[PDB]
């Protein structure tokens, strides 16, 4: 699901 | 019974007494997540960063904070449903455990666990960590970090976290933003395997709208009213 992200 | 799979977020956690980051202005406690929450920013100034997590990690001991009768209603849910529930959070408290969940996935870790830099082995700990503080796992003993998830990092458990996913027939997020990914996704993700999704939260979160049931107010009246009503729907 990808990196811890902001936005 | 049907399989049920509980996000949480901070929102559940700020009754407790327990402040996260605000996108109103992006910082948590005042200060900029990209000082205090990427690997950049541990680079930068371990010192302050280590000083920061060092004084969450107080504070969260403090008498004063407790799980409150929203994290108290998530136990009894997975008293009611044994191996059909799974928690996953996105906090780093250890309320959910003080409440009585068990098997929790903190997918963003715990602020009470730390983690060798070289092995990646984790280690229980609730006091300050200082410069002399070295893992004891490693022959060259090497600097312990906190054991959080940054952004710019993969989360944990993520694997479990999808298999649940697509295993849920009811999916659950309570306290979350919308703004913070992976975890502001799995609502479509529950929507595409089928699940009903809900959102229990003190006010809207950015992807509130995909959500086919909504419930707002303070976590600790919400959250038990729900739970109540998902009980008793069970006979
Ligand atoms: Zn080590």
């Amino acid at each position: 699901g990808g990196a811890k992200r902001h936005r | 019974k049907p399989r049920v799979l509980v996000l949480t977020g901070a929102g559940i956690s700020a009754e407790s007494g327990i402040r996260t980051f605000r996108a109103a202005d992006g910082l948590w406690e005042e200060h900029r997540v990209e000082d205090v929450a990427t690997p950049e920013g541990f680079d930068r100034d371990p010192e302050l960063v280590q000083a920061f997590y060092n004084a969450r990690r107080r504070q969260l001991q403090q008498p004063e904070i407790q799980p409150n009768a929203a994290h108290l209603a998530l136990a009894k849910l997975q008293d009611a449903l044994g191996d059909r529930f799974l928690l996953v959070t996105q906090n780093i408290d250890n309320l959910h455990e003080r409440a009585g969940n068990t098997n929790v996935i903190h997918m963003h870790g715990e602020l009470l666990k730390v983690r060798c830099s070289q092995s990646g082995q984790v280690l229980d700990w609730t006091g300050d960590v200082t410069p002399e503080d070295k893992c004891h796992c490693c022959q060259f003993p090497a600097p312990l970090r906190p054991h959080v998830v940054w952004f710019g990092e993969m989360p944990l458990g993520m694997d479990e976290i999808y298999m649940a996913l697509s295993m849920a027939d009811i999916f659950i997020a309570i306290g979350t933003s919308g703004h913070v990914y992976p975890a502001a996704g799995f609502v479509h993700e529950a929507k595409l395997h089928g699940a009903h999704t809900v959102e229990l939260n003190l006010e809207p979160s950015q992807v509130g709208n995909e959500f086919a049931e909504k419930y707002y107010g303070p976590a600790s009246q919400v959250v038990p009213e729900f739970v109540e009503k998902l009980l008793k729907g069970l006979k």
